[PDB]
Formats: C-alpha cells, structure tokens, sequence
C-alpha cells in the first residue's frame, strides 16, 4: 500500500482527550475536556449519540462493542457505561481517589482495566456486578496508559510518569517484569505490535522520545526523534508496516517500522494531539486523533 | 500541583 493520506471526517469541539473506532460500524468515539462525549459516523457525518457526562474532564472512553456499550472515565474519579442505542446509564462508579487515565479492554474476557493518577491499575469484572477483581501495586506515579498484549491478553502493560513499563499477570500482584525506558520525563503511553512476528512494544514520552522495546529481552530496539514537545501517543498500524504518533507540537507522524525513519509529518490544524485511534480489522487504513480543537478520521491510503 | 492536567 502506498501512502495516499485522504481526510475523511474532521469536526471541531472542545478538547478530545480519548479516541476509539466501534469495529462493525463506521463510527469513532470522542471524550472531551469538557466532559461531553460524541459518537460521530464519520462516513454518513451526523451524530449518532452524544452525552454531558459530568462536568470534569473525560480522558478515557473506549468501545464494547459485544455488549452495545460505550464505557469512559472522568476526572471526578467515576466509571460510567452506557449503552449507546438507548443511552441507558448502565453503571456509574467512583473507580479511584484520583484522576482515572486510561482504560483498555479484554478483547474476550468481561474485563476492563483502569489507570489512575492514584498509582494503580484496577480490574473490573461487568460479568461480576462490576466488581474490583485484583488492584495492581506497584507504580510511583500516576498511571498514563495500560494496553493489554493483543497476543496473550492474560498480560497487559502500564505506562507511567515514574519512566518504567510495568507488564503484569492477571491473577498474579508483582510485575513480570519492570521496564526501566531511560524517558526520565515519564512514559505517557504504551502500545503492542500485534502481529506474532515481533515481540514489540512501543513507549511515548514528554522527553520527545519514542522508544520500541523488545519485550522479551528488555532491549531497546530503536529510539524515533523529531517530534518538538510532549509526544502523547506512539502506536504500531494494524495492518500497515507503519507507526503513528501525535505530540503537543501540533504534528502527527507516520514512521517507518522497519527503519525507523520518519515517512510523513501531518499538522491538520487542530492546535495539540492529545489520543489516537487505529481501525482494528483496517478498514480502509483509517485512524482517527483528537486534537486541542476537534478530531480528524483520516484514511491512510 | 497537578502535572498533566491539560
């Protein structure tokens, strides 16, 4: 596939600090500053479902798509879910004493995992009444992003201003191993390669470093320079031999994943990127980021 | 102070 980069939906709004695509339907998931949330079909361009949360910043809203629910986690401390063909609020918890990050979920199992500015990562079991199932220790300070390993989603890692990865063993209460990254600024995000090929991960940071590890060894692989403040996120393309990453300089970039050379810088004018979201089955090669003044939907070629 | 809170 060749680079052809095409806009396919862009819209202003307040600060979009999380990002999802709904994998059945041509659908993205925004989570503002202001504590709105939007479903947008970025094909047909009209809103599908929107909601005033709460009042706080939302940093966190992914996609269940095999129950019809969208969940998101808001800096007044609370989990909500909702179901997005009838908006019923489904669950409203207080999750932690502090700001809640980050959420990801089990691709098969009634999982999700939050990321707090309270230092943990907390497992939530929907088919147990939501219940706190195993609360992660370990990290010293505030948890910026936890990604579970596509291939053995028994593990997961989180990312964390004290500059290590931590990957951990559902069940089991110390790390598998810590990850020291040399970002001494912190790591604000952590993604997984997904394909069986290599075993990868990918670290984001305020020092203006991207770093791609190989997790069985620890090793740094390669260090991708360029981006001028905070990168936000770093992650590897689904289908494309790409990586993607959006910094508070305003840019995305497009790297190369076998050379680790930068293939494209994009500012689409939306002031800082904040989150990023990959189409999981790739259609169309579409992502989507969430930027200081809206969202883009961008098909990759 | 809360750092990250942009």
């Amino acid at each position: 596939m060749k680079l052809d980069i095409k806009k396919t939906f862009s819209n202003r709004s307040d600060r979009v600090k999380g990002i999802d695509f709904h994998p059945t339907e041509p659908w993205v998931l925004t989570t503002l500053y202001s504590g709105r949330v939007e479903i947008w079909n970025y094909e047909t361009q009209v809103e599908v479902r929107s909601i005033q949360v709460t009042e706080t910043p939302v940093r966190a809203g992914k996609f269940i798509a095999r129950k019809n629910w969208i969940i998101v986690g808001s800096d007044d401390f609370r989990i909500r879910v909702f179901n997005y063909n009838t908006g019923e609020k489904v669950v409203d918890f207080e999750a932690h004493p502090d700001y809640i990050r980050s959420i990801a979920v089990h691709p098969t199992k009634p999982y999700v995992l939050s990321g707090s500015d309270d230092l943990t990562v907390k497992l939530w079991n929907w088919e147990n009444n939501w219940a706190l199932e195993q609360t992660f220790e370990g990290h010293e300070h505030f948890v910026m992003c936890v990604a579970f390993n596509p291939k053995d989603p028994s593990t997961f890692a989180s990312g964390c201003l004290d500059r290590t990865v931590k990957v951990w063993s559902l069940g089991q209460s110390t790390p598998n191993f810590t990850l020291t990254t040399g970002q001494e600024r912190g790591v604000n995000y952590v993604d997984y390669y997904p394909l069986p090929d290599k075993p990868y991960m990918i670290t984001a940071s305020d020092d203006l470093t991207i770093k791609i590890w190989d997790y069985q060894t620890k090793s740094c692989v390669a260090t991708l320079e360029g981006h001028m403040s905070n990168v936000s996120f770093a992650v590897f393309h689904p289908t494309l031999p790409i990586i993607i990453s959006g910094s508070e300089d305003g840019t995305l970039k497009i790297w190369n994943s076998s050379t680790y050379k930068v293939e494209k810088t994009l500012n689409v004018g939306l002031e800082r990127s904040w989150c990023i979201a990959t189409h999981p089955t790739g259609r169309k090669n579409y992502i989507a980021s969430g930027f200081d003044n809206g969202f883009t939907v961008l098909s990759l070629g | 102070v809360k750092l990250h809170y942009t």
